[PDB]
């Protein structure tokens, strides 16, 4: 059955203008979820849009697709404009969430040419042996990416896919693939990394 | 067996999940043993969602 929760909330804050503020948060969703935010009711990042193409290729499977996706909102130079209300949602095409905060800026040398970020990943996906699961980082702009698992680069086989998207899909998964798979976001400034984790559960 | 670093990333992600879908129902001493539990041996879905809490 779909379910959907917060675990990471947001929580107000009386923040300094000019100085890089970060929120984040945490919801545990099955089958996987996606965040987008919203500023005063408008929509800042992200989308409802979710994995299609997995649920394709897990045609007439039983799924477990359950876990953990993270998310995070960078305000680079905070100031008046930005005081007002912050929501982070949730959606699995099921159900909804959503985690809310005030923040409201205080007082008034705030900087272009800098290193991507990702703002959504799976924190953690577990999916039974034998069906697909896909890891998902997604950054702030069009990016390169690169996979890491194991300090080894990922490469694309007949297992292993890494998208345009920032998706990494591994097919056929089973006991061994568990662990730590590290998504690299490049533009022509720097990197961002960030850390997924897969568990393959048991097919009795 | 997984490697002991795999283990390692797992009972971060296993507890958080565990703590996460039993909230208060699953002390976070008893979900380190679920977490040390399905990260050295494979389990199911059904047991790392219940087994912290099983009368839900």
């Amino acid at each position: 059955p779909a379910k959907i929760k917060i675990v990471a909330p947001l929580e107000s804050a009386l923040i300094p203008g000019g100085e890089t503020y970060q929120l984040r948060c945490d919801i545990m969703s099955t089958p996987a979820a996606t965040i987008h935010w919203k500023f005063n009711g408008k929509l800042i990042q992200g989308s409802n849009e979710l994995n299609v193409e997995e649920k394709l290729l897990n045609f007439g499977k039983a799924i477990v697709d359950t876990g953990i996706v993270a998310s995070i909102l960078t305000i680079q130079c905070p100031s008046a404009e930005n005081s007002g209300t912050y929501s982070c949602v949730g959606y699995n095409g099921h159900q909804t969430i959503e985690t809310v905060a005030e923040v409201e800026i205080e007082g008034e040398g705030c900087r272009h040419k800098s290193a991507p970020e990702i703002v959504f990943w799976t924190d953690s996906r577990f999916e039974m042996t034998g069906n697909v699961a896909t890891l998902v980082c997604r950054a702030n702009q069009q990016v390169d990416w690169v996979w890491m698992s194991n300090d080894e680069l990922v490469k694309n086989n007949d297992k292993f896919t890494v998208l345009s998207n920032g998706d990494l899909v591994i097919k056929n998964i089973v006991w061994d693939d568990m662990g730590t798979y590290t998504c690299i976001a490049r533009n022509q400034f720097g990197e961002a990394r960030q850390e997924t984790f897969l568990y393959p559960t048991a097919h009795h | 067996v997984p490697a002991p670093g795999e283990t390692r990333a797992c009972g971060r992600k296993l507890i958080s999940l565990v703590m996460a879908v039993c909230g208060d129902l699953c002390n976070p001493q008893e979900g380190k043993d679920i977490a040390t539990e399905c990260c050295g041996n494979q389990c199911s879905d059904d047991y790392i969602r219940s087994a912290c809490c099983p009368h839900h």
